[PDB]
């Protein structure tokens, strides 16, 4: 309207947006800082940054933007482009890229009392230190640090934003149900807000917003853990195969190669920091080492099974342990022509008897192999079950604290 | 008081930066270019782009910005930001992206006679069509084409820089600021002025200054980390000729597995070379050759296994085949008597059958040895020839083969 | 503030930001340059570029921007946009992927004496010569070289705030450790231009890589497969599975070779120890496959065509098996029936002789496998102890 | 050219303030008519959960300051002005992924002598679209573009869907406009519904900018022929090989190798499927469920082949063939499963008696071994008859449940309106 | 030059670059539009985006920028910044991942008669409908739709400069070959603006892919592995390696099919012939594995539990072997007496059982020779047809 144009001409005749509004020298401007989260877009664990779609709710008072509504046809507030007025350089201090400032420069709302409110929108990428120990059953503590890049505590005073009825401070991130998209991989547990100082710097003050988010690990479960469980089952199975089948190496080596491939492909999704090893990688390494020991013991069993008296002599300790003691515990108990023809029959009988004795000794070796293989089966089943259950029970008891501590 | 303040206020007062500083209607501005390479950042093979960190030195004369030093306390040189002055729109034309102009618009040095000296830094990403024939023993011939984006040959005369009368016909490399790439070695770096004779002295594309970078790759990394493992794995095919030709010998296992490893290596090579279709890389040719050889050896293993495991039940051992492959290339008493006679006869027949199987096995072994001697020679000759023609790929002695000049300072 | 509005109006009313802030063109601007490292964003080893988040504190005097505090209500400090005043054109010489100069024109602090402090932020993507020879136990030394672009040392002088860059508010990396950081000023003289020195400040950081991630994710599986390599010699030939084990180890190693070659830059200035050791392990596996093929050939040697040479028999049956103490080695028609029994006995005798010779061949193959197993275990343990000067086993 | 005089009068002589709303009184409201034209559905990246669109934003409002008498000037009935000279409403895409809130190209506005200003800028919008992976690759998605007015509150400007005339009566354009002259049909996504709604949130106030918006929805169905041909068929065939592996005899020595190779191929297919979907935990994809079920069943097949091999290689020297197992696997099950079916003389006598005794014992040993072989054959025949029907029925059930998944033929379940271009309400 | 400085000051004195360059508002500006292709940067098949480096030549007459050369020292041409004068708003209608309009505001050549020449560069990332039917021997046809955005045909008119785009300075691609290129002008009515016709020029380039990267990297290994399928039938069952070879071939083929899948868009408009042929090859390989398992099972058939039916004996032993020519197939003494008789009877039984087992093995052998001949016939007809 014409009256609004007159009011704008009067207000900005000598207004300088470069000057912080201090009615008297030494006055501080009180700036209320709030945050509204519309969408938690990404938490990239590789580069350790969080991408968020936020509204930055800022409010302060500019004494130069005061007028009497009765003298201007009852105009009580104005929408003025944000570049025409002084604003505090409230920026995200811990951004990962070079973007300190907002993206969308919405109009400020100026009331006749001088109160200026500004709710610009931005797509922030802030550095988050990822704690990889319990990945993927982990919760993260990602912070957003807001402060004035220009002014210190001697010039501005950061405070908390007020609620709709401006009577109490909102010490938390505001989430609007009408405009908010759930991530689907992270659930927000806590979203407090706090003002932080530095004991070594009396001119420092910021408002930090904390996002305590917990990962939902179903994807990693389905695509990594159950296949490795099947692989470990095969690694246990290899000790039930008989050595005569000729497929012990095939099974054990295939299991080892499968678990190694799973480790390599999961190495893509895990963070590359070296402060700890994620629980998923530790489980994969445990399974890989177990399958390697399965391969080694399968080779040992195959070697035992294929020995013969012509090559080896059974020592006393092997016979004492594997023939007598273990099987009860493992339930695995087991006319010259006539003269020369007579001589030929003698020779045939002697050959048969010698072959029978040789075969009996070979059977003893094969029984030793069978008993050792059954013992390995029981031992590996116990170790695999206990280790897997212990690792996943440790991972299960990792929840964010009830108190955000901030 | 800084006299530069009033001098610059005088110079830029009544000065239009949109006007080419031609004194008369026929005056042609001579624009001088000099390129200083500080770092050859990378040669991206996949996107065929050369990234360089360079300082381009541009010199011309602006008669408007000339003053009398005696009137300004002996000031003979000032710095004026380049945004305030007329510039020749010298751009890199063969850029992969849309970055024509310089990265940082530095100040222009202005002398009292009107001489202008502009030395802005730039990160240039230029198109370099890559020749893949001798990968990874290849050398590339990359180019940086500079020309004026606005003015034709009737307004601006691009030239190479001259110090001490002798033109600088090369890319300048300052020892004070230069780091070797560690993968590419610069062999030649000539510079020349080129003309597009299909156009006239108009059209703004008639003239240009081209800086060439003939760079040779260091292949030691590629050798050790790709070629040696590939050759080592591919040489394992010839070992199938010493395994027994029976169950548990594992001829086909070894052969097929070597073939699979060669396939993996082909996939690895696919990640290191561009996706152009003008030539096949040398390592790709070697991989195709060795995969074909291993396929042939799989076929030979199948044939030898079929020959060695033949029986009189299924196949008859012809006399000609045996000669060819083993002569040139290498009351109660009656019942008891009848029972004994039958036992002896049956044992004799079984023994004869075993002997025939043994003859088949020997023929298989003879074929196996002959094919081994063929295959070892084939594989060795292929490897030697391919990597020998790789090793004999020299960078040309002269930057331009017709020219006899060396283009070095 | 009305006083500050009047002051800002007076300060810039006839101020030319193109002109250097000196009282005489002969003098030089003294600029104090301090580098503050906030965060080490990344070290791209393949591309040889280091990204850092920094603040570039610059202090100088501008006598055109002084005022009397008593005339302006006692104002002593104001904040001005950096675009309003003269600024140094400080450029990162070794820029590789980012901006040469400062692009975030943040506000600056101006005192009533003309003293200016300006601390703009920057993302420096500088070129970093990566020494991949002790990876992943390597330390890196790469720098950020700063200087005034268009002014020589007689017009603008730069001096470091302190000997070292400020890491008071540095955010810990989790992949690198700051061993040392320092800032050195240099005077460069060119034969072209003897009267004009060129100033330059180089900040360098010593980065020690934390190797746990790469150890666990790469080195341990490689060691596991390398140790499984020598286990083929304990596998009996009668199993018919030696090729499976050996070739599977080889395939796993070629996959890990693919991983390694996609981990490191392709520069040939120095050979990475990890690549060299991987090539050595591949040679190890190839020799193992060759010699186990030889063993398989020896085991299945037919006594009909091959007779055991006397030297082979002596070496592999008379002297070597006694050496291994830890092994469990061993060191009418009635006539026709009569000739039938004759034939059966004779064929059994011939079969016994042939089987004895075949068993001798199998014994020789077994002895060869034991020798190879001992040798290969010893070689593998000595090798795994002596890698990266033992830093692997020390970890 | 009288356009120069007219524009000078409108913008300069009349002192047009670009930063003031086009209202004669401060308490009036500006009506912004808004509509969307989709020119190309560029992509839908499931991993990034982003929808990229090529759209034309149509704005129409009334500016009383840009009115002129067409007869006072020459007969100028229309005028083109750059958007940086006139007031325009700042309508932003609130649910964008990148930092692109506005349009890409700021084209001229069109002004009529009565002040009707129209603005049709093109844009490339990258919006957030949550992905429902439950029935992948037979899935349909429900993307939306939500447009808000963050520069003025609901008391100052009012967003509306643009109206249209058919026979003199106005109807709102309650859908995304698809111009046949300017639309390219996406090869992977087919648009089923495309409604537009003006949403008011009564829990908020007209004090502020979160009270209203205009949302354009896009219910799109994936064309699954690509994934059916290239992913599902090879996986199903390789899976069926596992059940076929029960038919290999134990003497072959390749039962375990066949089954294990089938499992490894299934794992590869599972990993490649994992590469193609977002890491959300809302649901397991249909193809993922099938792959998990088939890998579990193939592991069962591997275990049962191992059991068969263990039974086949038993001997009287280590195991005893009890009567229970003998009658279970040799009498009942094979019929149930319909399976097929002077002292020299004395020395010679003693030696031949010994030979005969040894041959008899060897024959008995071989008979026991053959019985164990038959037991193994019965076990794996029962295994085949149990597992292959489960495999085929599970495959059919899973891949028929997915094919019986359609968009509900009406968006906004409680709304009977079709929101279709052929029947305005 | 002082003359040029004064001329530029005089030309842009009262100039309003918002107004169209027409003497009367009822006239229209005629703009000669020419496209010049500098380089085909890339063709993204998966994302269906073609990125090109072009120069967009535009010509028109601005009667407000006339001058007399005699009054300005004989100056006949000058260079002016594009931002100082009215410019046409040309828009790439099918922009996909780039800019709709020209963003590089280079200087334009202005004649003394008012004629204007402006050739700004651009990177057009246009949308391209990829037809994958004949990949990797496919030719692509995708276009560039350029038109005036806000002005209809009665206010601003565009005409093609030539019938074809200018490829005189085109850089060779190394992946694509320009077969044909032409530019067509269209009159279009949109629903937005139904009263007046909007003009556009569509430039299309017929580019043929060079099939050497994919023949070497994809087709050749696929052929190598598919040829190994027939070797399974020549492999004897006693070797114990038929399943290993056949399964390895199948796994390699499925890996290569999955690699091929990654090189094409996920569109279901058409099925590539390479993908269809790989699917058919996998079906053939799996059928071969089925028959191989049947052959292995037959070869090991125990005569005790299986008796050869007459319909098998009559055909596989008496019919095919005579047909297929190229093969080379076909006191206590009484205890001792009773024992030797028992031994002879056991040899009876063993010989009979072994004879039956050999019959089963012969059946398996003739079966896989039949399959090998079928495979060779398929290979021969396939290689003749392709040639
Ligand atoms: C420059 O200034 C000096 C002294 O002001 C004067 O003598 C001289 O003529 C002027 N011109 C030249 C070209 O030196
Ligand atoms: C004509 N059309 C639909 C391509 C664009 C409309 O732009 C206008 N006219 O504002």
């Amino acid at each position: 309207s014409v009256m609004e144009d007159t009011l704008l001409s009067v207000l900005f005749e000598t207004y300088n947006p470069k000057v912080r509004p201090a009615q008297t020298v030494g006055d501080k401007v009180t700036v209320r800082v709030g945050l509204t989260l519309t969408n938690l877009l990404i938490l990239n664990e590789k580069i350790e940054e969080m991408t968020t779609n936020v509204f930055l709710n800022l409010a302060w008072t500019d004494y130069r933007l005061q007028w009497d509504p009765a003298a201007y046809e009852g105009i009580k507030d104005l929408r003025i482009p944000s570049s025409d007025v002084w604003q505090p350089d409230i920026v995200l201090m811990n951004n990962n890229d070079g973007s300190f400032e907002i993206t969308l420069h919405v109009n400020v709302l100026v009331q006749h009392t001088g109160a200026v409110s500004w709710q610009p929108s931005a797509i922030y990428r802030s550095s988050c230190t990822i704690k990889v120990m319990y990945f993927p059953f982990d919760w993260q503590n990602c912070t957003m640090v807001f402060k004035s890049y220009t002014y210190d505590t001697s010039e501005v005073t950061l405070q908390h934003a007020l609620d709709a009825k401006g009577e109490r401070e909102v010490k938390e991130i505001v989430i609007n149900k009408d405009a908010f998209t759930e991530n689907g991989q992270w659930s927000i547990e806590h979203k407090p807000s706090r003002k932080n100082w530095r004991s070594d710097d009396p001119s420092y003050e910021d408002v930090t917003f904390y996002l305590i988010i917990q990962r939902k690990p179903l994807f990693y479960i389905v695509y990594t853990i159950i296949p490795c469980i099947l692989i470990s089952i095969l690694a246990i199975l290899v000790f039930y195969l008989p050595p005569d089948a000729g497929e012990k190496m095939s099974l054990s080596i295939s299991a080892l190669l499968a678990v190694t491939v799973f480790l390599l492909l999961l190495a893509d999704k895990v963070p590359e920091t070296s402060l700890s090893v994620p629980i998923i990688i530790r489980y994969l390494m445990f399974i890989m080492i177990l399958v390697a020991f399965s391969v080694i013991l399968s080779v040992v069993v195959l070697n035992l099974h294929h020995r013969s008296p012509n090559t080896h002599t059974m020592p006393n300790w092997i016979r004492q342990i594997f023939i007598e003691t273990l099987p009860p515990f493992l339930w695995i108990q087991r006319p010259q022509d006539l003269k020369e023809a007579v001589e030929a029959i003698k020779y045939i009988a002697e050959q048969l008897e010698s072959a029978s004795e040789f075969d009996d000794l070979k059977k003893d070796w094969q029984y030793v192999a069978m008993v050792a293989d059954r013992l390995f089966l029981y031992v590996f089943f116990v170790i695999c079950s206990i280790g897997t259950f212990s690792i996943f029970l440790d991972a299960s008891h990792n929840v964010p604290p009830d108190n955000p501590f901030a | 008081e800084n006299e530069e303040g009033r001098l610059i206020e005088k110079l830029l007062g009544d000065y239009d930066k949109r006007i080419i500083p031609a004194k008369t209607l026929d005056h042609i501005i001579d624009v001088t270019l000099k390129l200083t390479l500080t770092n050859l950042i990378s040669l991206n093979e996949k996107e065929e782009a050369l990234t360089t960190n360079v300082w381009i030195e541009i010199q011309w004369n602006d008669y408007r910005l000339s003053w009398n030093t005696s009137e300004y306390e002996g000031i003979d040189l000032v710095r004026i930001p380049s945004e305030l002055l007329w510039l020749p729109d010298v751009v890199l034309e063969n850029n992969v992206d849309g970055q024509f102009e310089v990265a940082y618009y530095a100040n222009v040095l202005v002398y009292n006679d009107g001489s202008m000296y502009w030395l802005p830094p730039a990160i240039y990403r230029s198109t370099c069509p890559i020749a893949v024939t001798y990968f990874p023993f290849d050398w590339q011939n990359c180019s940086l084409v500079f020309r004026s984006q606005t003015y034709n040959a009737h307004e601006v005369n691009l030239q190479l820089s001259a110090e001490e009368g002798e033109a600088v016909e090369w890319i300048h490399i300052d020892p004070e600021d230069f780091t070797e790439n560690g993968e590419w070695t610069i062999r030649h770096r000539p510079a020349k002025k080129n003309y597009n004779w299909q156009l006239t002295k108009d059209d703004t594309d008639f003239q240009e200054i081209i800086f060439f970078l003939i760079i040779q790759r260091k292949p030691l990394f590629y050798i050790i980390n790709i070629i040696a493992p590939c050759v080592l794995i591919s040489s394992l095919v010839v070992l199938v000729y010493f395994l027994p030709a029976q169950a548990g010998g594992q001829k086909c296992t070894l052969s097929i597995s070597v073939l699979l490893a060669q396939t993996i290596f082909l996939f690895l090579i696919a990640q290191k070379v561009p996706e152009t279709s003008l030539n096949v890389p040398l390592i790709g040719k070697y991989l195709i050759f060795v995969m074909f050889v291993s396929m042939l050896i799989v076929m030979n293993c199948v044939i030898v296994l079929n020959v060695s495991l033949r029986t009189p039940n299924t196949h008859s051992l012809s006399e000609k085949i045996k000669h060819l492959f083993l002569g040139f290339l290498p009351p109660e008493i009656k019942s008891c008597v009848e029972a004994c006679n039958f036992i002896a006869k049956s044992t004799k027949e079984q023994n004869d059958s075993g002997s025939e199987n043994e003859n088949w096995v020997l023929i298989g072994k003879v074929i196996d040895k002959a094919c081994f001697w063929i295959a070892l020679l084939l594989f060795s000759i292929g490897t030697l020839a391919i990597f020998l023609t790789g090793h004999f790929n020299q960078v040309p002695e002269f930057p331009f083969p017709g020219d006899p000049r060396k283009y070095v300072p | 503030s009305e006083h500050e509005t009047r002051l800002v109006a007076n300060l810039l009313e006839n101020y030319n930001k193109v002109i250097r802030p000196v009282e005489h063109h002969t003098h030089f601007v003294d600029i104090t340059v301090g580098l503050q490292l906030i965060q080490l964003i990344s070290v791209d080893e393949v591309n040889q570029i280091v990204e850092t988040n920094v603040r570039l504190r610059q202090q100088w005097i501008d006598v055109r921007l002084r005022w009397n505090p008593a005339d302006y209500g006692g104002i002593k400090k104001i904040r001005l946009p950096s675009d309003d005043v003269w600024l140094p054109d400080l450029v990162l010489y070794n820029n590789a992927d980012g901006d040469f100069a400062i692009v975030h024109m943040t506000k600056l602090l101006l005192d009533y004496t003309g003293k200016i402090m300006w601390t703009p932020p920057a993302i420096f993507k500088s070129y970093c010569e990566i020494i991949v020879t002790h990876f992943p136990f390597d330390q890196q030394n790469c720098t950020m070289k700063l200087g005034i672009w268009t002014y020589d040392g007689t017009k603008v002088s730069i001096s470091p705030e302190s000997d070292r860059p400020d890491l008071s508010t540095f955010m810990e990396s989790g992949e690198w450790v700051m061993k040392d950081y320092r800032g050195w000023k240099h005077w460069v003289y060119y034969t072209c231009c003897p009267d004009t020195p060129y100033l330059d400040i180089t900040y360098h950081f010593i980065m020690q890589r934390i190797p746990l991630y790469f150890v666990v994710n790469v080195i341990i599986p490689c060691l596991l497969f390398s140790f499984l390599t020598g286990l083929v010699f304990y596998l009996p030939t009668d199993s018919g599975e030696k090729m499976t084990l050996s070739i599977s180890v080889l395939l796993s190693l070629t996959v890990f070779l693919l991983v390694i070659v996609e981990l490191i830059p392709s520069t040939s200035s120095a050979v990475p120890l990890i690549g060299k050791y991987m090539l050595f392990t591949m040679i190890f596996v190839i020799s193992s496959i060759i010699i186990t093929v030889v063993v398989i050939n020896t085991h299945h040697r037919s006594p009909s065509t091959h007779t055991m040479p006397q030297w082979v028999r002596k070496i592999f049956i008379d002297t070597i098996p006694n050496v291994m103490f830890f092994s469990t080695m061993k060191r009418p028609d009635v006539k026709s029936a009569i000739e039938g029994v004759k034939y059966i006995a004779e064929h059994m005798k011939s079969d016994e002789e042939s089987s004895n010779a075949a068993e001798e061949w199998k014994y020789v193959a077994m002895v060869i496998d034991h020798i190879l197993l001992c040798v290969f275990m010893l070689i593998c343990i000595i090798g795994t102890v002596s890698v990266f000067a033992g830093r692997l086993i020390e970890l | 050219n009288e356009e120069e005089r007219l524009i000078n009068d409108l913008l300069i002589v009349n002192k047009y303030n670009k930063h003031v709303r086009p209202v004669k009184h401060n308490n009036e409201v500006v009506n912004i008519a808004l509509s969307l034209t989709l020119s190309n559905l560029i992509s839908l990246k499931e991993t990034d959960e982003t929808l990229t669109s090529n759209v034309w934003m149509d704005h129409a409002w009334y500016d009383h300051r840009l009115t002129w008498n067409a007869s006072e000037y020459s007969d100028i009935s229309i005028l083109r002005l750059p958007p940086e000279l006139v007031w325009i409403p700042d309508i932003v895409l609130q649910n964008n992924n990148d930092g692109q809130y506005h349009v890409a190209y700021f084209c001229n506005v069109l002004v009529r002598p009565n002040g009707y200003v129209t603005w049709l800028p093109p844009a490339i919008f990258r919006s957030s679209c949550p992905i429902n992976v439950l029935y992948f690759p037979f899935d349909w998605q429900n993307c939306s573009l939500k447009f808000t007015a963050l520069n003025y509150d609901a008391n100052e400007i009012t967003m509306d869907l643009m109206t249209d005339t058919i026979d003199g009566k106005d109807y709102p354009i309650e859908w995304i406009i698809i111009d046949p002259e300017a639309f390219t049909e996406n090869g992977e996504w087919e648009i089923i519904h495309k409604p537009a709604k003006k949403n008011i949130y009564p829990d908020k106030f007209p004090n502020g900018t979160n009270y209203q918006d205009v949302t354009f929805y896009l219910i799109i169905r994936r064309k699954p022929l690509f994934y059916v041909i290239n992913f599902i068929t090879p996986c199903v065939l390789i899976s069926f090989l596992a059940s076929l592996a029960f038919y290999l005899p134990a003497e072959s020595g390749e039962k375990m190798s066949t089954a294990i190779s089938v499992l490894l191929a299934q794992a590869v297919f599972l990993l490649l499927t994992s590469q193609r979907l977002p890491e959300t935990a809302l649901a397991v994809p249909l193809i993922g469920k099938y792959l998990m079920f088939i890998m579990s069943l193939v592991t069962g097949v591997i275990v049962n082949c191992g059991i068969v091999l263990n039974f086949h290689f038993r001997t009287p020297s280590t195991h005893v063939l009890s009567t229970r197992v003998k009658q279970i696997f040799l009498e009942k099950l094979p019929r149930i499963l319909h399976m097929s079916r002077h002292d020299e003389i004395k020395s010679g006598i003693d030696s031949t008696n010994y030979i005969v005794k040894q041959i008899k014992e060897k024959n008995a040993y071989d008979e026991e071994v053959g019985n164990w072989n038959l037991v193994g054959q019965t076990i794996d025949r029962l295994s085949m008859f149990i597992i292959t029907p489960v495999m085929v029925l599970g495959t059919i059930f899973i891949f028929v449940m997915g094919n019986f998944n359609h968009p509900p033929a009406k968006p906004f379940e409680g709304d009977p309106f079709d929101y279709s271009s052929d029947h305005p309400r």
